[PDB]
């Protein structure tokens, strides 16, 4: 059921997941990395596009 | 598996027997079908739609 | 919770600073606590800073407190 | 100092069926820039109007087909038809309905009229017709809202359902099309640094211009209305 | 030749107008170079690449 | 080496050397100014460059 | 088109063969958004032909990169073609002109 | 619809002092946060109605630039001490009082007369340090009821700083309602000198603003 709504990205599971994304880092990383500033862990903020 | 066969038993609908692995659009691209081909092999008859 | 800076003044050290906070965050999230600074609607990993930012968490603290957690 | 004083309209200048130039004289020292940048945040951004939102076309199921005897694509008939500047009176959404037939260009002059819905450009060429047996029958959903939809959000799922030969056109519901606003200094008799706001508006024509304004300063007032009395 | 086809036009031949903000509407000073670039709309969309 | 890595590149630079270098003779010119409260209030009115 | 360009656009445009370029002179006989009916003179009409040529426009076929690939007629009715000059702009082709 | 479009649903104003406020509006149309609160700063910036210094004599010292002897502090900086006066008068609409101290104190703005319109917001502002037996200073200052900032230029004569509100600047953010995100959310701050709270700041000259606005609307 939870498959089936987030499929259906209905208009809670942006709730949800704007709960989830809160204090939770993503690891952006770009390919060439030389040294340890390639990869830095950022707090994610939603936007669109 | 067990869980299944409980559940099967429950609602009584059968194993579908078959699988469905048909051709679905892929993820994001919403767009408009603007052609449809079918080619069958010559043994194979035909459908409605070829 | 941006930077650690206070929490890793406050242990001294930056590695062992993430392993207790893990371990508190563990013990929120799974081993069945409650957060020792209020949450203000934080994820459990902050709450775990915020409790060693106020002195409240250390290694010594933590494993006294596991000895407590055994005594009953 | 004294207090402020309060503008009103002293002109509007209608040079042609779109263009218009309204004159606001009254304005306080420093309350040109304010009102004239403001109003024309207000209006370029919304305004609400009449374009239209499906277009439907007996024979031809999608956006990418030929019609045979018209020497357009469907896209360039949705392209014209969606530079249609049409006002609607007493309604919200109204089906009009296109048939033509014959060798010529087709304009919004032969479009079915229903009394209540006024096309501004007649002249306005949507397609054009090159066989004399070749004819056409449309049907141009214009509906009345305001801002920019996309078709890509206007089909959220569907309303109910939807036919295979339903055309969603992108609606730009906005009748203004270019503010110019100047602050000249206001010929009074009294005072000397009281100046005047001259809003050179241009709209498709589907607008008043002192309706604008009013509707402007209306969004503006109750904007500030809601900003007047603030809650601790 | 192109300040003379610019002064054809009733335009500022030294390419540069005085552009006004359009949040705040008070202007940009020390004016800005304006005009037509063609602008082109490469192969790598973010619909092929995210 | 310890320097930062995160020097403003090029707009931001170009911003901050654009509001702070001087004009010999600009609009405002010899005022004095009870702080950078006023001097805000003063060039966002338009009466000081 | 491009406001700015170098004069070789006309020639890149109608070279390349996206474009429809008339084979003969002549009058179109009609059009259509999928089909030219060239009408050709009495000048260049090999006398044993029947009288037209009928350029078949290419209508949203799929690019080896997976564009469109549309030919728009820009001519109009009666309007009367020399041979070399485009009826129909390829993809990315305003008038016979280059038009990225 | 298009007669509806949105309103700020949630204001909570932060208040770091009472001469401070950080006014937030979570909830708006797009685009609309920049068109409001550009507004709101021009309007408390050049048209907010209040009375400061205008120009004042000390008694025959000089005129510019000075000489004064026994003063702590500079003359051209005894102008910026009373630049920084915030005063409310009542109905008056030119108030001119008299500053007299002596001793080796620093003179606050307690040591003017009183006469119950004019109020100081701040009465132990320093306008100049004696540090001398001797020497002594005695000023007639003119406030006066202004509009927006009027300088000595455009006129011993001081900048007056007849606006209220000695700082405003507010930034727009992002907001979202369901899945819309395409919103702002208006987050203005701005400091007053004293005169007014700035809660009463803002909707002062939202009120002027709507009075401007007075024959359009319906």
């Amino acid at each position: 059921a939870a498959k089936k709504m987030v499929e259906r990205e209905e208009a809670v599971v942006w709730d949800i997941l704007d709960e989830v994304i809160r204090e939770h880092p993503v690891l952006l990383n770009r390919a060439p990395t030389l040294h340890r500033l390639g990869i830095q862990a950022f707090e994610p903020v939603l936007i669109e596009g | 598996t067990p869980e299944e066969k409980l559940l099967r038993a429950i609602f009584g609908e059968k194993a579908s027997d078959v699988k469905d692995s048909s051709l679905r659009v892929p993820n994001g691209v919403s767009g408009t079908v603007i052609d449809v081909q079918v080619f069958t092999r010559d043994g194979v008859e035909k459908d409605k739609r070829a | 919770r941006v930077t650690v800076q206070d929490a890793v003044e406050k242990i001294g050290n930056r590695f062992d600073l993430v392993l207790v906070a893990a371990r508190r965050a563990r013990q929120m999230q799974v081993g069945g606590k409650d957060p020792l600074v209020p949450e203000e609607n934080d994820k459990t990993t902050v709450i775990a800073l915020r409790e060693i930012e106020e002195g409240l968490i250390n290694n010594q603290i933590l494993d006294v407190r596991e000895r407590q957690e055994q005594q009953e | 100092v004294t207090e402020f004083l309060k503008p009103r309209l002293v002109d509007i200048e209608q040079v042609s069926s779109t263009h218009a130039k309204v004159t606001l004289e009254p304005l306080e020292r420093g309350f040109g820039h304010t009102l004239g940048n403001a109003l024309r945040r207000i209006l370029l951004s919304s305004m609400p109007g009449c374009a239209v939102t499906e277009v439907e076309i007996d024979g031809v199921l999608h956006e990418y087909s030929t019609k045979e005897g018209v020497q357009e694509d469907i896209l360039e008939i949705l392209l014209n038809l969606k530079g249609l500047a049409v006002r609607v009176q007493g309604k919200d959404e109204v089906i009009l309905t296109l048939n033509k037939s014959g060798i010529g260009p087709v304009t919004a002059a032969d479009i079915t009229h229903d009394g209540d819905v006024e096309i501004v450009k007649p002249q306005h060429v949507i397609c054009h017709l090159t066989d004399e047996n070749a004819s056409i029958s449309m049907r141009i959903k214009v509906q009345r809202g305001r801002g920019y939809v996309p078709a890509s959000t206007r089909i959220h799922s569907e309303e109910d359902e939807r036919p295979i030969g339903r055309l969603l056109v992108d609606a730009c519901y906005s009748p203004v099309e270019r503010i110019a606003y100047n602050v000249e200094a206001a010929r009074v008799e009294q005072r000397t640094d009281l100046d005047k706001l001259v809003i050179e508006m241009e709209t498709n024509g589907t607008i008043d211009p002192e309706e604008a304004i009013r509707r402007a300063a209306t969004i503006l007032a109750e904007q500030l209305e809601a900003f007047v009395d603030l809650r601790d | 030749e192109i300040k003379e086809l610019l002064k054809l036009g009733d335009l500022p031949t030294s390419g540069q107008i005085r552009l006004y903000d359009g949040r705040t509407g008070e202007q940009f000073e020390r004016p800005v170079t304006v005009g037509y670039m063609y602008m082109l709309k490469l192969n790598h969309l973010v619909d092929d690449k995210m | 080496n310890g320097e930062p890595i995160i020097v403003p590149s090029q707009d931001v630079v170009l911003g901050l050397y654009y509001m702070t270098r001087d004009c010999v003779n600009a609009k405002g010119e010899g005022m004095v100014l009870t702080g950078p409260k006023e001097a805000e209030r003063l060039y966002r009115s338009g009466l000081a460059s | 088109k491009p406001l700015v360009g170098t004069g070789m656009e006309r020639a890149v445009a109608v070279d390349s063969g996206v474009t429809a370029v008339a084979k003969r002179g002549g009058v179109v006989q009609y059009v259509d958004a999928s089909r030219i009916v060239i009408k050709v003179n009495e000048d260049e009409m090999y006398p044993g032909e029947a009288g037209i040529d009928i350029y078949n426009l290419t209508k949203y076929t799929r690019s080896n990169q997976n564009t469109c690939i549309n030919q728009m007629p820009c001519v109009s009715l009666g309007e009367p073609v020399e041979r070399g000059d485009v009826l129909a702009d390829g993809p990315s082709t305003d008038l016979g002109e280059l038009a990225l």
